[PDB]
RNA sequence: GGUUCGAAGACGAUCAGAUACCGUCGUAGUUCCGACCAUAAACGAUGCCGACUGGCGAUGCGGCGGCGUUAUUCCCAUGACCCGCCGGGCAGCUUCCGGGAAACCAAAGUCUUUGGGUUCCGGGGGGAGUAUGGUUGCAAAGCUGAAACUUAAAGGAAUUGA
RNA sequence: CACAUGUUCC
């Protein structure tokens, strides 16, 4: 189902911006 | 809205002709409208039309034949040369055969194949084949 | 036909029209007629005019006597209401006749043992025969069609606005179109009435035909 | 198209401009990116110097080892 | 080879009485016998295999294939006609494509160009046909240039006669059916559409079934 | 690929309507998309109407009745086997079948 | 159809139908001819001439075919113009 | 548990319609009948058409059949469809005439008739089905 | 303020595994008010205005006239039915109008017989509604929005078997 | 009340 095709890429984000913050 | 008083008028028509009507009801009558079929009446492409002129947008009842298959309309109103009047009818008519493109010139609404003659194109109405 | 002295509406075929039930139409309109109809009576029944009745009866018997020809002409009558009058039309005048059940391919077939070319088509009505008006699409046939208030108009050429619900008005129709087609061709005169009686073509309820019979005995 | 003036000269070919963009073709050739990216860099021959030899497997039913070679 | 007559329009091509099978398409009896164009135009009728194809239908138990067949017909003089059948053998199906592509020939108009000099070689006017997605245009060409048109409907074009032509398409032209039909319903189109030439109303001449009813009936059922 | 003009829902101007619960389950379906029976029912249907009749008050003495609307879902309403599924030639048949017996 | 010298070069010339007055196609397999018999102004009988008409396959199928014969043999005098 | 194909009902037909007069109504009286105008190939075959013979015979005996041709029906339904009833009922002295249709007599040429009866309007004009 | 129901979570059965479907609870929520967000298969998967083109049986608004029935019985006049019609309001059946690739549609028709007017939006499938930039929001997140690279396919309609 | 899956090319 393509419902959580699009929020396992939204837990990916997630992830990529708290990375920026840390730097 | 209503836009335009000519286009509504030839697919009013056109919507008939292929039914197969002998007469219909067309709502305007301009002054390009009365004098457009007049084209037609030398050309005897559709039958004699009476008018009501009343202090209104007047309604013409004309009289149809089956000797025009579709009068085409094209919006806006271009301008066509002398130097292009062969450039359309490659792409507009059937051939020269038949086929007549119609203009508003300054001698008036009249054609192409006359427009040779009195030499005055200019701005242009439609196609009638 | 057109103002003709010789075939006005005559006084002898008022009486038959009223007394048979052939004006009276339906309860509800086909969008064709317009022209046919004169006015809604009561209780929701429209009233036939016999003025086009008579008119449409000439046009249709213009064809029949056009085709010189009376052997390839081909009459159709699917519902029982029309079965007894069209059958002896083909002894007769000299048509064939087809008397119900009508098969499929007769005019497309040519391995069919019934392939037809005939010159002129006869229907009861429509909606019961709508298969034969089918294949007048597909080869060119002219046909006459005895149409109600409510029956279509579709791949119909020739149309008579009478009644076809009613077992005494459609008797009628045949037999005073038989009394028509023999006055323009050479056979009978017009002056005298034909012998024949209406009622050898009026369709008879198999109840009356054991009913009747009890009044022989 | 869908607007049939006769002085609609700008909402005409501004209405043409950007979905241009969006042709691959007028795109390719008018954004530099794949022209940077293009390891020619404008050009159709290059000479190349070899550090070592690989082997690529090939693809679903038509299979084999082919000689490729590292540049 | 010795012809059993079936249709009332087939005994008529036998007794002599019909001139040629222009007097069938004025009134446009349906054809159903395949030797009427044989007998009247069948001495320069050229054939073409256009293609084979294997259509296929799964089936519970195995595979199941027949195969079918496409042609052009006609003389060189505006007469042409398309053929399709489907059949089991390759034999069947060529000879099934032949043998009705003279039940449905359709004669095509020729017309002139500007001056009226010389023999019509050219579309009278702009037509166009209508089936499946496919566009084709017949567009009036000047003089001694050709038929400029894709290979296959170049062939059924110079199949008729007509020789400048000019073209205008649109859709997937690789299924060359949906295309040359296309064309079929453009020159079909021609004595349908109304011209200015033919703005003088028609004399109604009388039906061949009409003129010899008597022999309808004397020499057959 | 569209199956119905209007997809299984009697909405043609309303856009949005009250969802009402099923009867067999608790699946929440819009009223004019559910299947509502309306079905009739007498308290006994063939035993008791001889028992009462010996045990009543008055000389026949009439018998209340149940007037209850259920609501189907579509689910619910083929888990039943009161619709069936027919070929597209006879969908739009939207007739109901007679009340013979 | 004729050419610029003046000879019909065109190999026939396609029917029209009367009520919608516009040709019929070679391919037209509805198309009728209406035969009407001419009757005699005294005596009533067949004469020998006809007035015949066409109408195409279309009017067929949507179903003015009767209205417009009707229309059509008013004019010819058939039809009473009394009505 | 016995039904008649199609070959034992082609081959039992044919014989009724062309040889009418030879039946009789007893299964073995027009079994050896079938002897004699047929070819039949076993003993079997004879027996199991033979039986439909008599088999429609009692549907004839009933009346008439629909896919039978009897030159003897067919006149007598000549005879029938022939018939000859009384004077017409389209000829009446007391005919029911609504107020409506008068009008389009009166304008038309005979507007006075003899044998005819003015009848009263219906008063209260519904005729419809309520819906539902 | 929490009646009922019910994310998360817990407990009892099935499972080889349930962190699921079933049942017992139960927090945020579900109810109201004031501030936020602007996403839905927000669908008629079908923008808005306007001329024309099959009928047919309906329903609703307002208006016109009319046998008659029923109440204010005490009629003029009002109501409720019945008959039609008028402008449009959601609509429905039929279909060789016509269109479309077809499913289907009186519009998805008046389209190669190509132009009534106008807005938004797509250019093979992925990468990707992703990076980056800007912007709104407390946050979740929304709007705008790539590229390198990868692929000879991705896809829609329809027939027959399974 | 359960039933999960049948290694690739043809």
């Amino acid at each position: 189902r393509a419902k959580w095709r699009k929020k396992r890429m939204r837990r990916l984000k997630r992830k990529r911006r708290k990375m920026r913050q840390r730097s | 809205v209503r836009m335009n008083v000519l286009a509504d008028a030839l697919k009013s028509i056109n919507n008939a002709e292929k039914r197969g009507k002998r007469q219909v009801l067309i709502r305007p009558c301009s002054k390009v409208i009365v004098r457009f079929l007049t084209v037609m009446m030398k050309h005897g492409y559709i039958g004699e039309f009476e008018i009501i002129d009343d202090h209104r947008a007047g309604k013409i009842v004309v009289n149809l034949t089956g000797r025009l298959n579709k009068c085409g309309v094209i919006s806006p109103r271009f301008d066509v040369q002398l130097k292009d009047l062969e450039k359309w009818q490659n792409n507009l008519l059937p051939s020269r055969q038949f086929g007549f493109i119609v203009l508003t010139t300054s001698a008036g609404i009249m054609d192409h194949e006359e427009a040779r003659r009195k030499h005055t194109g200019g701005k242009i109405l439609g196609f009638f084949f | 036909s057109g103002a003709l002295d010789v075939l006005q509406m005559k006084e002898e075929d008022v009486l038959k029209f009223l007394a048979a039930g052939t004006h009276l139409g339906g309860t509800n309109l086909d969008f064709q007629m317009e022209q046919y109809i004169y006015k809604r009576k009561s209780d929701g029944i429209y009233i036939i005019n016999l003025k086009r009745t008579w008119e449409k009866l000439l046009l249709a018997a213009r064809a029949i006597v056009a085709i010189e020809n009376p052997a390839d002409v081909s009459v159709i009558s699917s519902r029982n209401t029309g079965q007894r009058a069209v059958l002896k039309f083909a002894a007769a005048t000299g048509a064939t006749p087809i008397a119900g059940r009508f098969t499929p391919g007769t005019f497309t077939n040519q391995i069919q043992t019934a392939f037809r070319e005939p010159r002129l088509l006869v229907v009861t009505d429509p909606r019961a025969d709508h298969q034969p008006l089918t294949e007048a699409s597909y080869v060119n046939l002219p046909t006459i069609a005895l149409c109600n208030t409510d029956s279509p108009l579709r791949y119909v050429d020739i149309a008579i606005p009478c009644n076809n619900k009613g077992a005494h008005s459609v008797g009628l129709m045949w037999w005073m179109l038989a009394r028509e087609v023999l006055r323009m061709r050479g056979t009978i005169s017009r002056e005298h009435p034909w012998e024949v009686m209406p009622d050898l073509y009026f369709y008879r309820d198999p109840e009356e035909i054991e009913k009747e019979e009890q009044a022989a005995a | 198209g869908k607007c049939r003036g006769l002085r609609t000269a700008r909402k005409l070919r501004s209405h043409r401009r950007d979905q241009k963009w969006h042709d691959k073709q007028y795109k390719k050739a008018h954004l530099g990116t794949a022209l940077k990216a293009n390891p020619f860099g404008g050009a159709s021959h290059a000479k190349g110097i070899v550090l070592e030899k690989v082997g690529v497997e090939a693809k679903q039913p038509n299979s084999a080892i082919r000689k490729c070679v590292r540049v | 080879k010795e012809w059993l007559p079936v249709t009332k329009l087939g005994r008529l091509v036998k007794d002599m009485k019909i001139k040629s099978l222009e007097e069938i398409y004025l009134f446009s009896l349906p054809i159903k016998e395949s030797e009427i164009i044989d007998f009247f135009l069948g001495a320069s009728l050229k054939d073409e295999v256009l293609k084979i194809m294997p259509v296929q239908k799964q089936t519970r138990a195995g595979q199941r294939t027949r195969f079918k067949a496409f042609v052009a017909i006609g003389d060189y003089n505006g007469h042409v006609g398309l053929g399709v059948k489907c059949s089991k053998e390759v034999a069947t199906a060529i000879r099934g494509a032949i043998i009705l592509a003279k039940l449905s020939i359709v004669p095509v108009r020729r017309g002139y160009w500007g001056n009226k000099i010389g023999k019509p070689h050219t579309v009278p006017c702009k037509v166009t046909g209508r089936c499946g997605s496919v566009l084709v245009r017949l567009i009036p060409a000047p003089r001694g240039t050709g038929i400029v048109s894709a290979p296959v409907p170049k062939k059924l074009l110079m199949m008729a006669g007509i020789d400048d032509c000019y073209t205008s398409a649109r859709g997937c032209t690789a299924t060359l059916g949906n295309f040359a039909k296309a064309t079929f319903d453009a020159i079909s189109k021609t004595y349908s559409y109304l011209t200015p030439d033919l703005w003088k109303e028609t004399v109604f001449t009388k039906s061949p079934y009409q003129e010899f009813t008597d022999h309808l009936v004397k020499t057959h059922t | 690929t569209k199956k119905r003009r209007n997809n299984g829902r009697a909405k043609k101007g309303r856009g949005h309507v009250q969802p009402i619960r099923c009867t067999n389950c608790a699946r929440c379906v819009p009223k004019d998309k559910a299947i509502k029976k309306f079905v009739i029912r007498n308290i006994v249907e063939a035993a008791a109407v001889r028992d009462i009749s010996e045990a009543s008050v008055f000389d026949a003495y009439v018998l209340p009745k149940l007037y209850v609307k259920l609501h189907y879902c579509v689910s619910c309403a083929i888990h039943s086997k009161v619709v069936r599924n027919r070929s597209r030639e006879a969908r739009k048949d939207r007739t109901p079948p007679p009340r013979f017996r | 159809m004729q050419n610029d010298a003046g000879e019909f070069v065109d190999l026939y010339v396609p029917r029209k139908c009367s009520a919608s007055n516009r040709i019929i196609g070679a391919k037209d397999h509805a198309s009728i001819q209406m035969n009407v018999a001419e009757v005699d102004k005294v005596t009533g009988r067949f004469n020998g001439q006809f007035k015949t008409y066409a109408i195409c396959g279309a009017i067929r199928r949507m179903g003015e075919s009767d209205d417009s014969i009707l229309r059509l043999a008013k004019a010819d005098g058939i039809v009473s113009k009394n009505f | 548990g016995r039904v008649r194909t199609k070959t034992v009902k082609k081959a039992a037909r044919v014989i009724i319609e062309k040889y009418y007069t030879r039946l009789g109504n007893d299964f073995h009286t027009n079994k050896r009948v079938c002897e004699e105008i047929a070819i039949i190939p076993s003993k079997k075959l004879r027996n199991k058409i033979a039986g439909y013979v008599t088999h429609l015979m009692k549907r004839i005996q009933r009346g008439p059949v629909r896919g039978i041709s009897i030159k003897l029906q067919e006149e007598e339904r000549e005879r029938r469809d022939n018939y000859v009833p009384e004077v017409s009922a389209l000829d009446q002295e007391i005919i029911e005439v609504d107020p409506d249709t008068k009008e389009m007599l009166k304008l038309l040429d005979f507007g006075s008739l003899s044998n005819l009866q003015v009848t009263q309007p219906t008063v209260g004009m519904n005729f419809k089905t309520p819906r539902g």
